[PDB]
């Protein structure tokens, strides 16, 4: 046999169906159903979008809650150029980016436990992260009580309250939304 | 890289081509 | 057999050095390692004549121990080929005397004139007198007398072997006692079974069976990635800092293809076909040998292989309308110029018990019809009407053709001789019938145990007899057999042999009579009877001495012991490299990657004398599992699940566990004696 | 932490046998060409439409039918990817890629590795990710269900040397098998935060006032063929890393059990088809085992970590570098494992910033061969390969002829699969040898020391395995680090199917035999622990030397 039509017609119609029905029909059911979270979560305020709830955003400042460190291209956090730091544990170039990481954050925060959370120390694994843990969080209390005026109690319930907890307590880890928390945190205060 | 290394480099394909051949026929 | 006889060992040495250039051309495991010895001989050589600096008494070490390795894989094949040449040379025999006497007439004729056996051709009849080895195999027509079966088979027994019958066969080699025999040549001397089987060993026609095919492609599978492991590995090390040396590459290289089952399966192959002919039986393939091992019936003919044979006559029977007289003026005469065993012990009985002195051997002539085991009939008709004889079947169906009725009486007087185990014979009258004549049959000892252990290892005996349906079930009471095939046409077992390898099963048998050839020449495992027709001889693909209608035991304990030492050597060289890893590995790598040595979990003393001890270790296992491959592993008769279970636990983690106590030992007693 | 590891296994493997148990009575009538509960009409007349009958053909025409296939995609992916700016849907204008890039790209959607050399926001477009991506993920998991199917046929057909139709088998499997679990698998991403749109790169300003610029386009689309046939490669460079693939545990934990779903049910389907569960169920323990160990060294080796991290004034000896923050140390540690395990390229973690033996746990499960839950069919033909070859040495220890579920395996059997034994091996030890003897393959390095040379080894395992996963640190960019990883790739994927193939055709001119008793119980611990030990001994004699130089080295340093 030869058989060079049912070969071309059985890729004609499996490529004509996955590729301008099943991502159509994905399409169409997630914009009519689902539309917020179907467009990337966007805080919009205004004419202007702040950001996504997920895909989180750079905060150099001590007033906001720094999150991860990123290893994108360019600026950090780039959603351009995703990627963690690809650095192994036998890298001295890891060394000296773990050695400053602690140093700055020592520097930054003086009222607190000299035992700096692993994740605010550490690179994320895309480079885009908007989440921490709750520890992690109330180590950092101390820097934004004494940057803006406000109490530590107010502030625990605030990250509490923004506090995204998984369905199960083990299937993921309780984290918090950084750029809502730090958006909603400057909208209550002023 | 250099003579030694290619030496060796078709000594180990003469060695791999005489094991395939004698896996293909090994009657 | 003795194992190690030390003049046949030194004779064989020079041997073992013959097959050693390029002669391994169709090993290439072993050529792998040749290849390996001749490169570390030819890099020693120019790294001591001042080129690529190093200490070249390492690497010229190294080239000896695997040299010497390759000569000890060597030495395994020339002790099994040895071993097999001086079987054949036992086997050789007696008859290059070939004083032979051509016969003119085909009777008692005298024509005594020697002439040589070189000239004997298909046709030629030999008759020489007692005290004289025969020539060449002979089928004897009219005689019969004692021979010696010794210096062929391996015992010396009074065996009687006459003529007509299906105990008509002599084999060249053996003396004899009594009387004159005739000797016919059905086959050219060079072409017999004998001749066969003692110059198929000393030509290296060595076909392999396809099991040993396999895995000869699963060992050079094996030595390819190895190859290609240790190929890779000197780029690795180079750009990791100083590249390690090309000789420790070979030696791992060495110590991680599979030497040991590599060098030892063509061993393992010619020790069990010396092992299997050890046993008085012989085989010309082994290809049947290895698939004998999966089997699971066995079917047994009676007549002839599971009894002695020779049916003689115990006591005569009358009927309700018939006198004794007239049973045996009809007895002496039915089978009277027959040569059938139970014709002869029907006249010699009747000649006992009466002297009737009638005609000789006929009145004039008769009609002389003879015994088909298809029709089960016989009889001579010269003064009476059309008198014969026959099966119990045969003698019903011709009253159905010549008086209809049939004696219901006699029926429980033949069921009662069944049940009392004799085997049925009625003749005939002319019109009606007379009665039957009990053959109290003799059987083989032993067979009962025998069978009983064949039941335990799982091999379903199937007994094959045309006889009569209650006689089976009388000789299978006190045999212990399975459900049997009675009142069988003999081409029910033609039938029977395809139906069964039909089903997926593999078939095998015996048998010694010519209409059995067929059916030895079409099953699979088809062992031939010393006893038998020359027909039978050269269908069936192996044969007995020992005239044992169950050494099927014997020859699947062969087989499953080639295939279970075969495969234990295999996952023993499988088992050995995780300590050859454990040996070499921190060993190969100290200068450019100091952090390795963690990794000597045997602790041993200078990474040189690691390298040295597992290649010595790869050597000696090879050395030492030599007595393993010509004895084959220990079989018994248990499931096969535990029996797998039982080989992993002795050639797994036993095989595993063993190489690092040897390379232990061997770099504790070179770190002793201070070489390394 | 280690009962919350211990509880994390045990939930997920009770949870995929669940969804496990009624997609292999689905499989298996799929194996047995019996049509759904529903095809009221449609198959006929889609048949009669596209030109293919209800045929019977044999593996020579089976083998060229899946090659014709693949061939045929990887040229239209090839040609698609070079002439990628002349297609419509290309919102950020991005140009045509390299040759090399393009060749590499389209072997490697193709060819079901899906390595990437690039990023994908800055490199595809929305056209090029759904036309050359997801329909090319579709087709390479169909091919490898119905090469699958084709040897499951033949191992359950006596005397029947025709082994079904490729034509009928794909388009079955394509549009009743991954099409509407994908559908399910992508509504529940949207549901919990995923990304399915068409609009431009949306601008953002952020809170400081620093510019931002977020990709978009249709990546639940992608994510969800992308876990339901073991096809790697992210919408975004962060391969299941990113927010906008991985939003929530919910959705890590349906991405695992859709990794696993397809090569559990199809353990499930042959023990369904071949009338005995045992048969079935021997497979799944053996891979459980071999999971289960893996898994738990990942987790104990991650757990304990960096000391340089502690030693540095860090509370947290937990190597959490290269890691998510939502996603935790063990369900990354797990995640890892997986995607090593079942050649899915995902990557919850870079994979080059963990401990060296947590490295070389998965680069280990990549190096044996790809069967331990592997691949979408490919790992079952593999675990196939080894079955045979546990049976052939059962047999050599009980004296039997070596036979498996009644068929007597042969010298030709033997031949082709210890071939497709061989065929990955020597393309992993090739390309490492000719990557590390080259400085355009050592220039691609990161990381100093072995670490570098672990990386090299992965990206040659990961390639010739199928698997697509990487350490990301290796510049794979370069034209020849693409050319020979599209070679590997190539040569490997489809030199392992055709002497399956060849291995099927040699089956179905056989005959199954009646198992009786005396013969070989291929179930049980005994058998099991066999296997078990076979697939770790030939994935370990090859790979000791390699490993000790690369991640063991590194952890002994
Ligand atoms: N010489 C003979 N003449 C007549 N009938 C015979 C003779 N030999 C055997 N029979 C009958 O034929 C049957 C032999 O059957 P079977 O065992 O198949 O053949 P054999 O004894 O030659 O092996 C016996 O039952 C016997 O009654
Ligand atoms: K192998
Ligand atoms: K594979
Ligand atoms: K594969
Ligand atoms: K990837
Ligand atoms: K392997
Ligand atoms: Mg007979």
């Amino acid at each position: 046999m030869s058989g060079l039509r049912p070969a071309l017609s059985t890729f004609i119609f499996l490529l004509l169906i996955t590729g301008g029905v099943y991502p159509l029909l994905t399409t169409v059911l997630g914009q009519w159903w689902f539309p917020w979270q179907a467009n990337g979560s966007l805080i919009r305020e205004g004419d202007t979008v702040r950001g996504s709830a997920l895909i989180g955003q750079n905060f150099t400042g001590n007033g906001y809650f720094h999150g991860r460190p990123s290893a994108t291209a360019e600026m950090p956090y780039n959603p351009q150029a995703s990627g963690g730091s690809n650095l192994a544990v036998s890298n001295p170039e890891l060394d000296k980016l773990i050695a400053a990481r602690v140093a700055a954050l020592r520097a930054a925060n003086p009222d607190a436990s000299a035992s700096v959370p692993v994740e605010l120390v550490t690179a994320s694994a895309s480079g885009l992260d908007n989440n921490i843990t709750p520890q992690a969080a109330a180590w950092q209390i101390p820097r934004v009580a004494k940057a803006r005026n406000l109490s530590v109690e107010q502030l625990t319930q605030l990250i509490a309250k923004y506090s995204q907890q998984p369905l199960v307590k083990y299937i993921g880890q309780p984290v918090v939304n950084i750029v809502e928390l730090n958006l909603a945190l400057d909208k209550l205060d002023e | 890289m250099s003579a030694g290394v290619i030496t060796g480099v078709l000594l180990v394909f003469l060695l791999l081509g005489y094991l395939v051949y004698a896996l293909i026929n090994a009657e | 057999a003795l194992f190690e006889p030390t003049l046949v060992v030194q004779a064989l040495k020079e041997a073992v050095k013959k097959l050693n250039p390029q002669a391994q051309w169709r090993n290439p495991v072993m050529f792998i390692v040749w290849i390996g010895s001749l490169l570390t001989t030819c890099i020693s050589i120019a790294m001591a004549s001042g080129a690529m600096p190093g200490n070249a008494l390492f690497s010229a070490a190294i080239s000896g121990w695997l040299w010497i390795t390759v000569l000890f894989a060597n030495f395994a094949e020339a002790l099994a080929e040895g071993r097999s040449k001086a079987q054949a040379n036992s086997l050789k025999g007696v008859k290059k005397t070939a004083f032979a006497r051509k016969l003119r007439e085909p009777k008692y004729g005298a024509a005594a004139d020697k002439v040589p056996a070189d000239q004997l051709r298909k046709g030629d009849i030999v008759l020489v007198e007692a005290g004289d080895i025969i020539p060449c195999d002979g089928e004897v027509i009219e005689g019969g007398a004692s021979v010696d079966e010794s210096a062929i088979t391996g015992e010396a027994a009074p065996v009687i072997r006459e003529s007509g019958g299906d105990f008509a066969s002599v084999t060249g080699g053996t003396r004899i006692l009594s009387d004159w025999l005739v000797i016919e040549c059905s086959v050219n001397p060079g072409e017999t079974f004998l001749d066969r089987m003692i110059a198929m060993v000393e030509g290296a026609q060595r076909r392999k069976t396809p099991n040993e095919i396999a895995l000869t492609i699963l060992l050079i599978a094996l030595t390819i990635v190895f190859l290609l492991a240790t190929a890779t590995l000197w780029p690795f090390s180079a750009w990791g800092g100083n590249a390690v040396s090309v000789t420790v590459l070979v030696a791992l290289l060495v110590c991680l293809i599979p030497t040991t089952i590599g060098g030892l399966l063509s061993a393992i192959g010619v020790a069990g076909m010396s092992r299997m002919l050890g046993a008085n039986v012989i085989a010309t393939s082994g290809r049947a040998v290895e698939a004998a091992g999966d089997v699971d019936v066995l079917l047994l003919d009676k007549t002839g292989t599971i009894t002695l044979g020779n049916r003689q006559a115990s006591e005569f029977i009358p009927a309700q309308g018939v006198d004794e007289k007239t049973l045996a003026d009809a007895a002496q005469l039915a089978s009277l110029a027959d040569e059938t065993p139970e014709g002869r012990s029907i006249v010699i009985l009747a000649k006992q018990r009466f002297n009737l002195r009638e005609r000789d051997v006929q009145s004039l002539h008769a009609t002389f019809v003879p015994f088909t085991a298809q029709s089960r009939m016989s009889g001579i008709n010269i003064d009476n009407r059309m008198i014969r004889k026959g099966s119990v079947d045969a003698i019903r169906r011709h009253v159905e053709a010549n008086g209809g009725h049939f004696p219901t009486d006699v029926d429980q007087k033949v069921d009662q001789v069944a049940r009392q185990g004799a085997t049925p014979l009625v003749v005939v009258e002319g019109s009606r019938v007379l009665g039957v004549i009990a053959l109290k049959d003799i059987v083989k000892g032993g067979i009962k145990e025998r069978f009983a252990q064949l039941r335990k290892m799982g091999i379903k005996t199937v007994m094959i007899t045309g006889d009569n349906r209650l006689t089976a079930a009388a000789i299978a009471a006190e045999a212990g057999v399975d459900d049997f095939l009675a009142e069988a046409t003999p081409e029910a077992k033609l039938a029977l042999i395809r139906q069964y390898q039909a089903e997926g099963r593999l078939v095998a048998m015996t048998g010694d009579g010519t209409n059995d050839a067929p059916a030895l020449a079409q099953a699979d495992v088809a062992v031939a009877m010393n006893s038998g027709t020359q027909a039978a001889k050269e269908a069936g693909n192996m044969v007995d001495l020992d005239s044992n209608p169950t050494k099927l035991i014997e020859v699947v304990h062969i087989g499953k012991q080639m295939l279970m030492t075969r495969g234990s050597l295999t996952t023993f060289s499988i088992a050995n490299d995780v300590a050859k890893y454990f040996a070499i590995i921190p060993a190969a790598f100290a200068a450019t990657y100091p952090q390795l040595n963690a990794l000597n979990i045997m602790c041993l003393h200078s990474p040189d004398s690691a390298i040295l001890s597992a290649v010595i270790f790869n050597a000696l296992i090879i050395v030492f599992l030599i007595p393993l491959a010509l004895k084959g592993v220990s079989y018994k008769p248990l499931t096969a699940s535990a029996m797998l279970r039982r080989n992993l636990w002795i050639y797994g983690l036993g095989g595993l566990l063993v190489p690092f106590i040897g390379i232990k030992v061997i770099d504790l007693l070179l770190t002793v004696c201070g070489l390394v | 932490m280690a009962a919350q590891g211990f509880l994390l296994i045990a939930t997920f493997l009770l949870v995929l046998m669940v969804l496990a148990r009624p997609l292999g009575s689905g499989l298996a009538r799929l194996i047995n060409d019996i049509p759904l509960p529903g095809t009221t009409g449609v198959e006929r007349v889609l048949f009669r439409a596209l030109g293919v009958s209800d045929r019977e053909m044999n593996w020579k025409q089976y083998l060229c039918a899946i090659l014709g296939l693949n061939m045929l995609g990887l040229a239209v992916l090839f040609f698609m990817l070079l002439g990628q700016h002349y297609l419509p849907l290309n919102p950020q204008q991005l140009p045509g890629l390299s040759w090399d890039l393009a060749l590499n790209t389209a072997v490697s959607f193709v060819t079901n590795t899906n390595w990437q050399s690039y990023s994908g926001e800055t490199t595809l477009s929305y056209f090029s990710q759904m036309a050359g991506l997801t329909v090319q993920n579709f087709l390479s998991a169909a091919s490898g269900i119905a090469v699958i199917f084709a040897l499951i046929r033949a191992f359950t057909r006596q005397s029947m040397s025709t082994l079904g139709n490729a034509w009928v088998d794909l388009l079955r499997i394509t549009l009743w098998v991954l099409v509407p679990v994908a559908l399910l698998i992508a509504l529940f991403f949207i549901q919990q935060g995923a990304l399915q749109n068409f609009l431009p790169y949306q601008a953002v300003n952020t809170v400081e006032g620093a510019q931002q610029l977020l990709p978009m386009g249709p990546v639940a689309s992608q994510e969800a063929i992308k876990m339901l046939g073991t096809n790697g490669g992210g919408f975004f460079n962060a391969n299941s890393s990113h927010p906008f693939e991985n939003p929530t545990a919910l959705t890590n934990f349906v991405q695992m059990l859709a990794i696993f779903l397809i090569p559990t049910a199809l353990c499930f389907a042959f023990g369904e088809v071949m009338g005995d569960r045992r048969q079935g169920r021997m497979l799944l323990w053996a891979m459980s085992v071999i999971f289960v160990i893996c898994v738990g060294v990942v987790m104990w080796a991650e757990v304990q970590g960096n000391p340089h991290l502690l030693a540095l004034g860090t509370d947290s000896s937990i190597n959490m570098e290269g890691k998510e923050s939502r996603f935790g140390v063990l369900v990354s540690s797990l995640f890892a494992v997986v995607t090593t395990a079942a050649s899915c390229g995902a990557v919850i973690a870079m994979h080059d910033s963990f401990t060296a033996l947590g490295g070389m746990v998965p680069m280990w499960l990549m190096q044996i061969g790809e069967v331990v839950f592997g691949g979408v069919g490919s790992g079952l033909y593999g675990m196939m390969l080894f079955v045979l070859l546990a049976v052939f040495i059962a047999g050599l220890m009980i004296g039997r002829t070596p036979e498996y579920l009644g068929k007597k395996i042969d010298v030709r059997e033997m031949k082709l699969t210890a071939l497709a034994i061989l065929v990955t091996p020597t393309l992993v030890l090739m390309g490492a040898a000719l990557a590390m003897m080259t400085d355009a393959g050592r220039s691609a390095m990161l990381n100093p020391g072995p670490h570098g040379f672990s990386e090299v080894l992965y990206a040659v395992s990961s390639a010739a395995n199928n698997n697509g996963s990487a350490f990301a640190g290796l510049s794979a960019n370069s034209p020849f680090w693409n050319c020979l990883l599209a070679f590997c790739m190539f040569v490997g994927r489809f030199g392992v199917i055709i002497p399956v193939m060849a291995i099927a055709g040699s089956l179905v001119s056989k005959k199954s035999q009646a198992a009786s008793s005396g013969t070989l119980p291929t179930h049980g611990p005994l058998f099991v622990g066999l296997l078990i030990g076979t697939v770790l001994l030939v994935g370990a004699l090859t790979f000791i030397p390699a490993l000790a130089l690369g991640p063991v080295a590194e952890y002994l340093s």
